[PDB]
């Protein structure tokens, strides 16, 4: 089996014309990025305090 | 006691743009799920002066055949424009009240190439030559659509005085009145100023960066001013200022959000987005901010 | 007087900073051991220099709205601006933004 | 990595280019011929790191 | 009409910037000839005044000067308070 | 009387042109004529010339000897004349400079006829061929 | 006495504002550097600790060999090494850049990238842990702090 | 957390706040208690000389009131 | 005729005498020419201002502008001449002769 990454075919009616140019026009993908990185600043970070604290190991 | 309002001015000035390293240092790595300095100094806090100390006591390199006299005036130029571009703004009362303070800032902005056209001269070397004629190229086009959308949004004020900004905004900010002017003009400080995604390029090196960080600074207070304007009460300016203030960190956090969300353009993407996208749009948009305050008779007071 | 004064201020204050930079460094003893001309950027400088002559002329602006022949200023001011976009389309047509 | 290259433009353009590699040749292959197929495994981990 | 509208359909696509920067352009020069108050405007710039207004010496002829500023002949500016 | 400034100001204008007039290094003359530039706008902002030393300022230093800079870099009894009276609620040059657009209509149609032959003619120039 | 006390305090000032800011270059030669880049990564975040992340050449203040050098890199190196201003440090890590390492017997291999530039630390492993060059990195600093050179110009 | 980093944003808030707030205390501390008096198109300026000139100490903010008229 | 429009002239002309000896390198006769421009501009701003010529304000301006763009024109010319020989210096302007 296999899969198709970039096989779409935009659609081209008035309305989905209009969707892509207010995307073009009013950034609505790099609002959604910015938004994205803001999520990521308010959650607990992965930095442990080392040498107070050890990184995990096994025997 | 002039002289004791300069210094006023000039010390905090770099004295936050020592702290904007740190801060620019923590909110990059907590966005990146890390943090930023917090060993040196109770929450990294001493880690500015640690960088200051560090880079004043290292070696400098001359290059030993290069024109030293441009070598050393370009830092000067630099510094001393980014000090300079700040004394017009009114945080409410300005420094110097400036009847044309735009066009002076305007102005001060254009010199500022000098400083990278004189660097990249006295690199003596063809590939940094190369570096300071792309980035003087970049800076040279978005100063123009600069001057045009600026002189677009002053069009409502009725002059090109920065204290009158404050009583044209005095019950509805203009980024209401017109935002594709707003954005165009976001975009086009991160160009200028040389801030990702636009970014393609031990004393005097600490020297030039304090004067683009002040820039950075500067730029922002300079948008809030223009776009986001604070109620100010003639019996207390404080609120004023403390307004002006949280809005320009605002922006210059944007900034740094910005640096951290996107990848960079390439020289020729940047070139055609401003020539071939901001350019025509600014254009239009002059066109109809000039018509519009006749077709409404709306036009501003002062002549 | 106050801006002269200013500018001497900031000049002095920036020249003082480099040279105590690039002296601080130099008291203690260490061991103290082409052709190309691409075309495209002359262009880009030139179309620079000469949007912003009619920039230059555009500046005006803000004081020419106050002179009771708002018709005859309208219709100069929307003549340069249609000036100025008539430029950048022939430049642009004819290969004058490419890389 | 570690990567040499070599090319030449016509401005922007990238004309020809030429990469010059060997920066990290250690013999490997040389190497495991005076080892046994025990000794010689641990090498495949450093191949592609 | 079938050619003109394709060829708008095939511009707001894959060219918007420049059908918003023409449609804003030409709306700015078309308006401003349609609309209703630009002739204020051209009023509240004549009320202006930015000199001196010099009066007239009074020959017995001249019913339509006021002798006194309160006086109801001249000018009014009735209709730019309710503006 | 500042031992007349706009003496020293015009003086060290003619030594700055003094300098670059050698003609040596034309980098040299290019910092020399920014300098006299800056000096010269200096003279017409103290003279009560706001507006037309800041075009100065901006104009000609920030885009055509930057553009200058950037081609080499390719390459290789005062006081006493002045009136009495005062201008009024406005700036006389404001005034003098915005009456472009409703006096000077025939200098605007003839500047931009002369910007956008002049941006023909640079393409035609450089075209090469 | 005062002379000496001036010395000693601005010294222990100078010695902390270095350590407290070391501003790396790197040499990503081989594997190690993955190891590097895994100290930078969040878990471990090099920069709160002052040390930024990939610094370039002329305004670093410690080099990380991070790599095996070959004979055809040793000169690169060694001029990387020349351009940086003093004062700089080198931290080896890895068996391959402290003496060879899985290679040592090979033609093409340096035998250690001390025969090319003074080494400072020498972080062992194959590779050493992002914990144990975090290890190498504190202990560097703690080598800075011991330094005075301000007491010894002024006993000379 | 996130609010490690509000000490520095506030620290260099603070810098931000030191050159507007000083500029009015300056100029309430050299104009006698008022706002600095502001002087386009050479009318204001008219205004502020005959103050100087009336005041009778060299200063235009001295204000004289119907306490002189006599 | 007082000694700042003295000096603006004489200015004037030791940029005209410095465009017209020609050492070498016409990029320095394109600066003697610009600087000419400049004391023009000084000079007639001057003399509008003095006289309270208020409709004579734009003047200063326009010629601004028409020479900035004949600077443009010789640039141009500047740098043809360089792609056929390399430098700009004045003695490769000897094809053509009397
Ligand atoms: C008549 C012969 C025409 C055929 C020959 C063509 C030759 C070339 C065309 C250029 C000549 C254009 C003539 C216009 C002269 C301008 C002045 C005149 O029109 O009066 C003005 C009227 O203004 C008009 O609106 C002028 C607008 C015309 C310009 C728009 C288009 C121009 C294009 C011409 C060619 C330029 C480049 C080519 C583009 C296609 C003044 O207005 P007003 O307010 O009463 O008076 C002001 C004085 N006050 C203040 C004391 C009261
Ligand atoms: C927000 C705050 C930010 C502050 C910004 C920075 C402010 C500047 C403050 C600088 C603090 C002092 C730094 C001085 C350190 C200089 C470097 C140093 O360590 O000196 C070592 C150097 C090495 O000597 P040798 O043994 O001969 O070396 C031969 C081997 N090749 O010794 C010296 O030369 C010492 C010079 C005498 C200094 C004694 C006087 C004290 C100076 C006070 C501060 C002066 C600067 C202001
Ligand atoms: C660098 C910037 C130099 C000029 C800065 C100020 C220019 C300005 O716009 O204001 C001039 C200022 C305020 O003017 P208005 O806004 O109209 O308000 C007063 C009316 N009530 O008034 C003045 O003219 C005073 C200043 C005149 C004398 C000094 C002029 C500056 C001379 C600079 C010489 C330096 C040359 C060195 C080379 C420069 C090239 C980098
Ligand atoms: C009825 C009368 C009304 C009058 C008309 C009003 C209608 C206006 C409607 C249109 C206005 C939109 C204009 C806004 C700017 C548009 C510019 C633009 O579209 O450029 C983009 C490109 O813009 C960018 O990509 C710039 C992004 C740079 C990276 C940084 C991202 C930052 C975004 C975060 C939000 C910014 C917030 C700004 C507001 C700040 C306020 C101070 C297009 O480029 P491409 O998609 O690549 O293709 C062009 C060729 N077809
Ligand atoms: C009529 C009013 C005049 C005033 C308004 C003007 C304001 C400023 C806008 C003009 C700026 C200059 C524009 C120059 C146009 C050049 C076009 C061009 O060459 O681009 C073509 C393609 O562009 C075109 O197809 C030509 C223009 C397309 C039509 C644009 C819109 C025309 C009018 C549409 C709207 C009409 C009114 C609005 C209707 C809504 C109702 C109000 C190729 O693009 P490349 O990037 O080089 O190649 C891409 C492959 N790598
Ligand atoms: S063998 Fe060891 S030193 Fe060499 S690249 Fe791999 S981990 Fe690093």
């Amino acid at each position: 089996t296999y899969k198709f990454v970039n096989m779409r075919e935009p659609s081209m009616d008035m309305k989905s014309v209009t969707d892509r140019a207010a995307q073009t026009l009013l950034w609505t993908e790099l609002v959604r990025g910015l938004g994205m990185t803001l999520s990521y600043l308010f959650r607990e970070p992965a930095t442990i305090n080392y040498p107070f604290e050890k990184g995990p190991l096994s025997p | 006691m002039f002289m004791i309002n300069i210094l006023s001015l000039i010390i905090p000035i770099l004295l936050a743009v020592a702290f904007l390293t740190l801060v620019e240092r923590k909110v990059l790595g907590y966005m990146q799920l890390r943090k930023g300095p917090n060993v040196v100094g109770p929450y990294g806090l001493l880690q500015p002066i640690a960088d200051a100390l560090k880079l004043f006591t290292k070696e400098p390199l001359r290059p030993a055949t290069s024109s030293i006299s441009m070598f050393i005036i370009a830092p000067i130029l630099a510094l001393s424009l980014a000090l300079t571009m700040w004394v017009p703004l009114p945080m409410p009362y300005p420094l110097i009240n400036m009847n044309l303070g735009v066009l002076f800032m305007l102005a001060m902005s254009s010199l500022a190439v000098y400083s990278i056209l004189w660097s990249g001269w006295a690199s003596n070397s063809k590939y940094a030559l190369i570096g300071a004629l792309r980035a003087v190229a970049q800076t040279i086009s978005y100063e123009v659509t600069l001057a045009i959308i600026l002189l677009s949004v002053l069009l409502m004020n009725g002059s090109y005085t920065l204290s009158t900004l404050i009583t044209t905004q005095e019950h509805i900010w203009m980024i209401f009145t017109s935002w594709p002017l707003a954005m165009m003009w976001f975009i086009s400080t991160l160009a200028e100023t040389n801030r990702a995604p636009f970014d393609l390029t031990a004393g005097p090196f600490a020297m030039f960066f304090m004067a683009e960080y002040a820039n950075i600074i500067m730029m922002n207070a300079f948008t809030a001013i223009l776009f986001l304007g604070a109620s100010h009460d003639p019996h207390t300016p404080e609120l004023y200022t403390i307004n002006f203030v949280l809005k320009t960190l605002a922006l210059t956090i944007t900034f740094l959000w910005i640096r951290a969300s996107y990848p960079r353009f390439r020289y020729d993407q940047l070139m055609h987005l401003l020539w071939k996208s901001f350019l025509p749009l600014t254009l239009a948009l002059c066109m109809w901010h000039i018509s519009l305050p006749i077709m409404t008779a709306s036009i501003p007071p002062q002549s | 007087m106050n801006i002269m004064l200013t500018l001497l201020t900031n000049v002095t204050l920036a020249s003082l900073l480099v040279l105590i930079a690039f002296w601080l460094p130099q008291l203690n003893a260490y061991s103290e051991k082409r052709l190309p001309f691409s075309m495209k950027f002359f262009l880009v400088a030139i179309t620079f220099l000469l949007f912003d002559l009619e920039i230059a002329l555009l500046l005006p602006l803000p004081w020419a709205s106050q002179t009771n022949n708002l018709k005859t200023m309208l219709t100069m001011a929307l003549f340069l601006l249609i000036l100025l976009a008539a430029s950048l389309a022939y430049e642009w047509t004819q290969k004058g933004l490419e890389w | 990595g570690v990567l040499r290259l070599v090319m030449e433009l016509s401005g922007e353009m990238v004309r020809k280019c030429d990469p010059h590699i060997g920066l990290l040749h250690r013999g490997t292959e040389k190497l495991i011929e005076y080892k046994t197929y025990l000794q010689a495994l641990p090498y495949f981990d450093r191949l592609d790191y | 009409a079938g050619r003109i509208a394709s060829f708008l359909k095939n511009a707001w696509a894959k060219e918007p910037v420049l059908v918003a920067s023409f449609a804003i352009g030409g709306l700015a020069i078309i308006l401003p000839s349609l609309s209703p108050y630009t002739n204020y405007a051209i009023r509240i710039n004549r009320a202006t005044p930015y000199n001196y207004p010099v009066p007239l010496r009074d020959d017995g002829n001249m019913p339509d000067v006021p002798s006194h500023p309160q006086d109801p002949q001249g000018p009014s500016l009735e209709w730019l308070k309710n503006l | 009387m500042t031992m007349y400034i706009a003496f020293i100001l015009s003086t060290i204008f003619v030594i700055g042109f003094v300098g670059f007039s050698s003609k040596p290094s034309p980098i040299y003359g290019g910092l020399g004529l920014i300098v006299s530039g800056g000096v010269g706008c200096g003279i017409v902002l103290n003279f009560g010339g706001s507006f037309l030393g800041l075009m100065v300022f901006l104009i000609y230093l920030g885009g055509m000897l930057v553009v200058f800079g950037y081609t080499t870099a390719m390459a290789t009894g005062d006081w006493v004349i002045y009136d009495t009276g005062d201008s009024g609620f406005f700036s006389e040059e404001a005034m003098g400079i915005a009456a472009l657009y409703s006096y000077g209509t025939w200098l605007v149609i003839v500047t931009g006829w002369s910007l956008l032959i002049g941006v023909v003619v640079i393409m035609e120039i450089t075209r090469g061929n | 006495s005062r002379g000496e006390y001036v010395v000693a305090k601005l010294d222990d000032l100078v010695n902390w504002a270095r350590r407290s800011s070391l501003w790396p270059m790197t040499f990503g030669l081989a594997c190690c550097a993955v190891e590097m880049m895994h100290m930078a990564a969040p878990r471990y975040d090099m920069d709160r600790f002052g040390v930024v992340f990939r610094a370039s050449p002329r305004q670093s203040d410690v080099m990380i060999v991070a790599g095996t050098l070959t004979n055809k890199m040793a000169p690169a190196l060694r001029k990387v090494y020349d351009q940086m201003p003093e004062p700089r440090y080198v931290v080896s890590m890895g068996s391959c850049a402290n003496g060879g390492g899985y290679y040592h017997y090979s033609y093409s291999v340096v035998r250690g990238c001390d025969r090319i530039v003074p080494v400072d630390i020498y972080v062992p492993g194959c590779p050493p842990t992002a914990e144990a060059l975090l290890y190498g990195i504190l202990q560097l600093q703690r080598k800075i702090k011991r330094e005075k050179r301000l007491r010894i110009w002024y006993r000379r | 957390m996130w609010f490690e980093i509000l000490p520095g944003i506030a620290v260099m808030a603070a810098c931000l706040f030191i050159p507007g707030m000083a500029t009015a205390h300056i100029h309430k501390f050299t104009n006698g208690g008022k706002e600095k008096r502001v002087a386009h198109f050479s009318y204001q300026w008219n205004l502020m000389e005959r103050d100087r000139r009336i005041s009778g100490v060299n200063r235009y903010h001295v204000t004289k009131g119907l306490e002189n008229i006599d | 005729m007082p000694l700042v429009y003295m000096n603006i002239i004489m200015a004037f002309a030791i940029a005209l005498a410095g465009l017209l000896m020609y050492r070498s390198h016409l990029m320095s006769s394109l600066l003697c020419l610009e600087g000419m421009m400049l004391s023009l501009f000084i000079m007639s701003t001057l003399i509008i201002l003095n006289t309270h010529f208020t409709l004579a304000n734009m003047m200063p301006i326009i010629l601004l502008v028409f020479a900035a763009c004949e600077a443009a024109l010789g640039l141009s010319l500047l740098v043809m001449v360089s792609n056929t020989y390399g430098t700009d210096y004045v003695q490769n302007l000897n094809l053509l002769q009397c």
